[PDB]
């Protein structure tokens, strides 16, 4: 399971200031794998905070507690 | 919606991803904290795509290289080591 | 009020990998500015977070609320 | 010692700076507050140096410039703004 390099493409096309700028092959792979992992740390930090505060599942509280150190990280 | 389609496809990819986890941990994610997840994996696309553009054209280039790439992973030195070993594979093929 | 350029010439050189790096002139006198921004906004965003909480002075305490917003801007 | 030499002249200025943003805003800093920032500052001079370091090598240059520290300031546009107009005086200079 991961993200399509189509979608990441068109993800980062999205966001580019100048239309010249492009984007390599194996850039574009390296991006994928990289979004996956952001994806799998929020989830894994969440579950964490969810265990360490024993609550009964991850719940947008304890998300929004490990979202600082996350972007920090990335 | 063009930007619409592209939200419900990460959402999408977000939802398989989390639900792997969750199995994987023995523990439940809440809708709200799979959208959440989702929203913010949307936004911090817009942070990569602009650093990585700044990027490349600090080193005179209009297209992005996998330099670039591992200069966006140099933060923590867990995330430089995976994406470097993951810029291996991908060049073993 | 503001940092000497030796000062911050010392503590960028006591950091980097190669000894080979240098600094630029005019580079140095930017990082002049951007270290004291960054203390400016420490102890501004201190204050907020104080008055916020109605506290007698900044204390360690509401630092720390925001510290993790200032590394992101920075 | 010299990394204690360095670390009290940073103190020295932060303190500095934190009486000037007191005085300001008529708010008092704890000694423990002002004590936390200048270790704060220290220690993000050593992100700031490796990423400088970095962005210059990335350019395949090994003395920094203006515009490796302009990219540094890239992430708030705020800040962006404040590095540039501040990049414009020290050049009539």
């Amino acid at each position: 399971s991961g993200f399509r390099k189509e979608l990441v493409s068109r993800l980062l096309h999205l966001h580019f200031k100048d239309d010249k700028t492009k984007v390599s092959g194996d850039a574009l792979q390296l991006m994928v794998e990289l979004l996956k992992v952001f994806v799998v740390e929020a989830a894994v930090r969440g579950v964490r905070q969810a265990q360490a505060e024993d609550a009964l599942r991850v719940d947008v509280d304890q998300l929004e507690k490990v979202l600082p150190q996350l972007l920090l990280d990335f | 919606s063009y930007q619409q389609r592209l939200k419900a496809a990460v959402h999408y990819t977000v939802g398989c991803l989390c639900e792997e986890v969750a199995l994987d941990k023995a523990m439940q994610f809440s809708k709200q904290t799979i959208a959440a997840i989702s929203e913010l994996t949307f936004r911090q696309c817009e942070n990569f795509a602009k650093d990585l553009e700044m990027f490349a054209r600090h080193a005179k280039r209009t297209t992005i290289n996998t330099e670039d790439v591992k200069l966006l992973a140099r933060r923590s030195n867990s995330l430089l080591k995976y994406i470097t070993d993951k810029s291996e594979e991908i060049a073993q093929a």
